[PDB]
């Protein structure tokens, strides 16, 4: 209700642009301003310009003066960032926000995009079974890992099977690798259970990849 | 210089008062600067517009104070939840200048980086990698000590570390370390150490394993 | 009879001039328009009630600064619009009485067709009000002055 959705993840080479779009309904929209943020990670969140969806009349910022194309369709209420110069280095999450016609402020924000330069051409994942080695009690301060090595999508789901064992896992963030790769990686102590589920099945399950049983992960060491 | 903020990082006790402040670089209008929060991969969400003004939806123990050349923030009380980065906007003049802003996390006490050992894959191997990992668990600060030897000679130039966001049980950390050798400079040495040395003024902890065992 | 502005620094009775710091509009696109409310910022009080029933105007009222080149209109006192730059004394209205009356005007600026960027910048000068004081007991008249200064940036998106 009165608020406002946009598409989800756009990951693309460098290319020409994303050019995102930003649809809104619920309030008397057409009639008020709208601008746009973009937050590069763990930085500052330097605000870019803005577009009237009375007028258009979009301008923007110096800094980003080159890379902003912002217009509104009216009928449907759907604002589009478009980007004039590709980004190449700005993996940004682009936020579309409105601006209220009393005390002047941005509020009911965008639920944003994330943006991502790199161009390995859709790699799949695979599985690097770590090894929990010495004694492990077969099962407790000893963690073992579903460690993904290679893949280009980011949104890589390489969590378990709802939850590992009595659940509680650290999967990590993204990587960059240090080629031009994305490897992150998953932990789970394992503290429950001793040899008798050994399932240990953490679905990959990322969009253009499989299940991966994980060959039963072998707890053994050598 | 049209804006600016310090420092990069307050951390909160449940139940503590925190203060934020955003200095510029002229005094500017008064009561017009407004204070956003934005989670990790979330929506910002307006908390500030102008000096003492609430947004839509805001708490009342969230507040603000200032005058016109540096403005600030008070949170009077704590319940985790607001872990966000917060920053200041100008609307002075154009251009806009959201500030640097501060990731706010959450205040407890020293957490030890427990460390562990991982080996890489057999088949791995088949491609040439040999990827051994190392895996710090539970500390606070997003930076620890550690160390990276094989066969106890000092690499470095090779080793990687990867960090976790804030936690959401106990505000923790994790890290993980990864190296790129290959399978014949894995086969090149015996000895594989990771060491961190957190806790290094009593006795550090250096553990490692046997390679082929 | 002694008036007062938001941040409560004005002038004292006899004239004087004051400077007072008003709030905007960011964004104002060619067409709906800003109320530069004075109403919520200026007032004035008959520091002598009764038997002496004041008489309050808006002798000169001029737009020059950022507005002669922006953001700029009429004027509105007490629901009577006027030609702004003022080009002649307003009909009179009277206060009479112990409340700081607010101050019937409002300036009904309207942005230049040639437009450009940020049309009005934070501190430069908008507009100047002049008061006239008449009474009912002699003929002294006094002119209270007041400097609007916007502490902030106006600028009307422009597209093409």
């Amino acid at each position: 209700e009165v608020q406002l959705q946009q598409p989800g993840p756009v990951l693309v080479k460098p290319g020409p642009s994303v050019k995102i779009s930003c649809k809104a309904s619920g309030f008397t929209f057409t009639d008020y301003f709208i601008h746009w943020v973009k937050q590069s990670h763990g930085k500052s969140l330097e605000w870019i310009g803005l577009v009237s969806p009375y007028n258009g009349g979009t301008y923007y910022n110096q800094q980003f003066k080159g890379k902003a194309t912002l217009t509104v369709d009216t009928s449907s209420s759907t604002a589009y960032m478009d980007l004039n110069s590709l980004t190449s280095e700005d993996s940004a999450v682009y936020y579309c926000t409105r601006l209220l016609r009393g005390y002047w402020y941005f509020d009911v924000w965008g639920t944003g995009t994330t943006v991502t330069v790199s161009s390995a051409s859709t790699k799949g994942p695979s599985v690097f079974p770590l090894a929990p080695s010495s004694k492990s009690t077969s099962g407790g301060t000893a963690a073992l890992g579903c460690l993904v090595k290679d893949y280009f999508p980011e949104p890589v789901t390489v969590s378990w099977n709802s939850g590992a064992l009595t659940s509680g896992v650290h999967t990590f963030p993204a990587v960059l690798q240090s080629s031009g790769l994305y490897s992150l990686s998953s932990v789970v102590t394992v503290p429950s259970s001793s040899l008798g589920t050994q399932t240990y099945i953490c679905n990959v399950n990322h969009k253009p990849s499989n299940t991966k049983v994980d060959k039963k992960v072998e707890p053994k060491s050598c | 210089i049209v804006l600016t903020q310090s420092p990069a990082l307050m951390a909160a006790s449940p139940g503590e008062k925190v203060t934020i402040t955003c200095s510029v670089s002229s005094s500017i209008g008064s009561s017009n600067l407004h204070w956003y929060q934005q989670k990790s991969e979330t929506s910002p969400k307006p908390w500030i517009y102008g000096t003492s003004n609430l947004a839509s939806g805001v708490p009342v123990r969230f507040s603000g104070s200032g005058s016109g050349t540096s403005y600030s923030l008070t949170i009077s009380s704590m319940e985790a939840e607001d872990a966000a980065t917060y920053y200041c906007q100008q609307w002075s003049t154009y251009p806009y200048t959201f500030g640097g802003g501060t990731k706010l996390e959450i205040k407890r006490t020293v957490a030890a980086p427990s460390v562990f050992i991982f080996p890489p894959s057999d088949e791995q191997l088949k491609s040439g990698t040999a990827s051994v990992v190392c895996l710090l668990n539970n500390f606070y600060p997003r930076e620890a000590k550690v160390q990276w030897k094989v066969d106890n000679a000092l690499q470095s130039g090779n080793s990687q570390e990867s960090v976790t966001e804030q936690d959401s049980k106990d505000s923790t950390y994790s890290l993980s370390s990864t190296l790129t050798l290959s399978k014949a400079d894995y086969e090149k040495h015996k000895v594989y150490a990771c060491e961190v040395t957190h806790q290094g003024l009593s006795s550090p902890v250096t553990k490692s394993f046997n390679r082929g065992e | 009879f002694a008036c007062k502005t938001a941040n409560g620094t004005a002038i004292p009775i006899g004239g004087g001039s004051a400077n007072v710091y008003v709030n905007l509009a960011p964004a104002v696109n060619v067409g709906q328009n800003l109320v530069v409310d004075l109403s919520t910022q200026i007032f004035c009080h008959n520091d002598y009630p009764e038997t002496i029933t004041d008489y309050v105007t808006l002798q000169r009222g001029a737009a020059y600064g950022g507005v002669l080149s922006s953001f700029s209109g009429t004027v509105k006192y007490n629901g009577s619009s006027y030609p702004f730059p003022t080009t002649s004394e307003t009909p009179r209205v009277v206060y009479n009485s112990r409340t700081d009356k607010p101050w019937p005007v409002a300036l009904y600026l309207t942005p230049v067709s040639s437009a450009g960027g940020v049309a009005i910048k934070a501190g430069s000068l908008i507009a100047v009000l002049i008061l006239r004081q008449t009474n009912n007991y002699n003929s002294d008249d006094f002119q209270f002055v007041w400097n609007i200064y916007a502490n902030n940036d106006v600028v009307v998106p422009t597209g093409g």
